[PDB]
């Protein structure tokens, strides 16, 4: 196949390629990212000194 | 007739003097200013 045989409307979302990408349609179909971001702390401290 | 005339010194009267004026500032001081945030890994 190649990009222009995907109809319009779902180009606009994700397409993976057989069998290069099997694993992400697996993880999609748990509907799971193949990334995770870890997780946020807190702001930075404004740590402000006099010079 | 040497009686004509005679010859007259001028001087400048009403002198007068004065001291001069300085400006000056009073007192000098700085304060600080601030800076600074930590990095991050």
């Amino acid at each position: 196949a190649k990009k222009e045989h995907v109809p319009t409307w779902l180009q606009n979302t994700h397409v993976y390629s057989w069998p290069k990408n099997k694993k992400n349609i697996l993880l999609r179909l748990l509907r799971e990212e193949e990334f995770v971001a870890p997780p946020r702390g807190p702001l930075p401290t404004l740590q402000v000194v006099p010079l | 007739a040497e009686e004509g005339a005679l010859v007259a010194a001028v001087e400048p009267g009403p002198l007068a003097d004065g001291a001069a004026v300085r400006l000056a500032l009073a007192g000098e001081g700085e304060a600080c200013p601030l800076l600074g945030s930590p990095g991050a890994g």
